[PDB]
């Protein structure tokens, strides 16, 4: 697979990972601007696009990384439009793409030009959705690695209390807790924290998770 | 070059009644350049730090006057101002350790003045430019900023209030920023009173006669009345000044020179 | 309005000098803080009334800076900045205008931010990837949150969504306070006339109208500042 689409269209969880492997060892870095294309001057940003994806194909491994591609999902649209082609032909263009790699990253797929949806292109998907009860526990579970508890310990009403998110969502509110157990200064972190702090701060990124 | 020493302004110079009406305004720049320095202890003694400077601007008028006024005025050690000139030359980036030699020269000279006119020179950058952001961002640096002192003087005069970044920059640190209020019908009587001391001028004359028929009449073209008064004075062997003998050099200087301009 | 000037100076305080609790409880150093909202707070400010309660290596870095004539300086200022903050020890230094070049726009009639976004996802790069981030924080403020990069809900980065919601006058008369305890100034002063006199005014407008006072402190005959002279300055520049 030469392509990959991450859409979380509940909250986030998609820069977390990409960030963990990505912050890692990403083998390299290269990113591009989801604002790159308004281009105040004058219209010849093709060749700079063919510039430094040049450059992406001058170095032998690349992985490049496009977060938040609905924005060019709809001269304003034109030359967007225009850098849509060069997606297009730059990636089924005419390159030895055995080596290269690259991350395509969304909020909503609703607006994610369905003519680019085409497969081919995009061959990697994957839906972050709702608690399967699986994927929260293990997210929990290595989550709760770095951190500190008490011999008692509860994950049931954690992951059952805790609804509508992700690893994003809950790294901030299980991280929130545990800055709420440095706020009470002890030598010990009870799950009481987690349950309450969690509980509250996660119904306030509720309220706010728009 | 030879203008760091040329910094210094020995020899006094006009004083203080080439106000030119600004009765109120000489007060609220004088509050920071002359206050300051008959008890600056006592400001200490006050609590608040002493003043920083204040903005002079608008229309040129009698302007670069002021400055000499505070070198009358100032009977202690004359102060050091910087014109825009020197900022604009070939070879930029002397600026910098020039403001820096000239800052080392008012720590040298006990608290020296600092004068900064002609802000237009570099001015109004609206981003080639990035050589000029160096001496502008350097120069907020070395003047907003509180590294030499927040202390006794700094000042911009200028013919254009089109600073972008001086004028959302200035209230942190400097503040009183007022109008040139050119005098008019009331300021070039007084600069008549200034220039009382020049060659012998009759008790015929009346200023506000002299003062009153010249729109648009500011120290400089009175100036130039008042030099071509002793000039037509020595192109007619005259011994005392009087303005009914170079009243045509008053209306040939005013409207023979105010038709094409 | 005294808990986002304490949630700022724990904030910023903690995340300095805790590192033994830090490797005690294993909790990481917060690093992202956003003090947004409307003007008349005085973020820059309150930021140097804390910087001021840190007193560490302050550095100036405004928002709009990226934006240059010639190529090459974004990344030799973000890289410099880094560098020295990167070289020393952990301090402290406050930005602003954050949303100035951090705003996307689906409309192309204006917009630069090629290498203006280009070298500020550099610096998202060297909060991306670096994990040993630690070392000198970097307060960020916006004037808007009306568009956001949604790649920026982490705990490193902007998490402490600060509003500002319209300070009371007593605020202004607490943040005023404190650019006013300092002077030589006779105590009486109730802080309730004066404060509810500062209505819909700045923090350096305050600052200007406490040294309107200190201006004809001199020429009123007293030495040390009465409770009149502050509105004097009130109504003297505002």
């Amino acid at each position: 697979p030469k392509g990959c689409l991450l859409y979380g269209p509940p909250g986030t969880g998609k820069t977390l990972l990409a960030r963990a492997v990505a912050s890692q060892l990403d083998c390299n870095f290269l990113k591009v601007v989801s604002s790159s294309i308004v281009d105040k001057y004058i219209g010849e940003s093709a060749r700079l696009i063919r510039e430094m994806f040049n450059y992406a194909r001058d170095h032998q491994p690349c992985i490049i990384f496009m977060d938040e591609i609905d924005a060019i999902g709809g001269s304003a649209d034109r030359e967007i439009q225009r850098t849509l082609m060069e997606l297009l032909n730059q990636m089924d263009g005419f390159d030895t793409l055995h080596r290269v790699k690259m991350i395509m990253a969304t909020n909503r797929p609703d607006t994610l030009d369905p003519a680019l949806l085409r497969p081919g292109r995009l061959d990697r998907k994957i839906h972050i959705d709702l608690p399967n009860e699986q994927a929260r526990l293990d997210i929990l579970k290595i989550h709760a690695g770095p951190i500190t508890k008490h011999g008692e310990i509860d994950y049931e009403a954690i992951v059952k209390l805790s609804d509508g998110f992700n690893g994003a969502d809950l790294r901030n509110v299980c991280t929130e807790a545990g800055m709420f157990a440095i706020r009470a200064d002890h030598d010990f972190v009870v799950q009481e924290d987690f349950m309450k702090a969690v509980r509250k701060v996660a119904d306030s990124k509720k309220l706010e998770s728009k | 070059p030879t203008v760091t020493m040329m910094q210094v302004e020995e020899k006094p110079d006009v004083t203080y009644s080439d106000v030119g009406g600004c009765k109120e305004q000489i007060e609220k720049l004088r509050e920071v350049v002359e206050t300051p320095l008959l008890h600056p202890e006592r400001f200490v003694n006050l609590g608040i730090e002493p003043p920083k400077g204040v903005l002079l601007f608008g229309p040129p008028g009698t302007g670069k006057t002021l400055c000499a006024r505070a070198v009358a005025n100032r009977t202690d050690a004359c102060f050091i101002r910087v014109i825009g000139s020197e900022l604009v030359q070939k070879y930029v980036g002397e600026g910098a350790r020039m403001v820096r030699e000239l800052f080392e020269m008012a720590r040298t000279k006990k608290a020296c003045l600092i004068f900064f006119d002609e802000i237009d020179a570099i001015g109004g950058a609206r981003f080639g430019d990035n050589e000029v952001q160096r001496t502008m961002l350097e120069l907020i640096n070395q003047l907003d900023g509180f590294d030499p002192r927040g202390n006794i003087k700094v000042l911009m005069a200028t013919n254009r209030p089109d600073t972008l970044d001086p004028a959302l920059m200035r209230p942190g640190r400097l503040d009183r920023k007022i109008e040139f209020s050119l005098p008019d019908l009331e300021g070039r009587t007084h600069i008549f009173k200034i220039h009382a001391r020049s060659m012998s001028v009759e008790r015929d004359i009346r200023f506000e006669l002299l003062a009153r028929l010249c729109p648009n009449s500011t120290g400089a073209e009175i100036r130039s009345v008042c030099t071509e008064a002793g000039m037509f004075a020595i192109r007619a062997r005259r011994k005392i000044a009087t303005e009914k003998d170079f009243l045509e050099a008053v209306n040939k200087v005013i409207k023979s020179y105010a038709k094409f301009s | 309005l005294d808990k986002q000037i304490q949630e700022l100076v724990e904030a910023i305080v903690l995340p300095m000098n805790h590192k033994e609790k830090f490797e005690n409880l294993g909790i990481q150093p917060p690093k992202g803080v956003l003090m947004y909202g409307p003007p008349g707070t005085g973020k820059t400010l309150l930021a140097r009334a804390c910087a001021a309660q840190t007193k560490a290596t302050f550095l100036k870095l405004a928002g709009p800076q990226l934006v240059q004539m010639f190529i090459g300086d974004g990344a030799k200022l973000v890289r410099d900045a880094f560098a020295l903050a990167k070289e020393k020890a952990p301090s402290i230094i406050f930005i602003d205008e954050l949303d100035a070049i951090g705003t996307k726009r689906f409309d192309s009639e204006k917009a630069g931010d090629r290498e203006v976004q280009r070298t500020m996802l550099e610096l998202l790069n060297q909060l991306d990837g670096f994990q040993p981030n630690t070392q000198v924080k970097v307060i960020a403020a916006t004037n808007r949150v009306d568009i956001l990069d949604p790649a920026l809900l982490r705990s490193g980065r902007l998490d402490r969504k600060i509003e500002f919601p319209m300070p009371n006058e007593e605020a202004r008369a607490r943040i005023m306070q404190i650019h006013s305890r300092k002077m030589n100034v006779s105590p009486d002063v109730n802080y309730e006339e004066l404060a509810r006199c500062t209505d819909d005014f700045n923090g350096a407008q305050c600052k200007a109208v406490c040294v309107e006072a200190g201006m004809i402190a001199l020429r009123r005959g007293a030495t040390e500042l009465t409770h009149e002279d502050y509105m004097e300055g009130i109504l003297e520049v505002q």
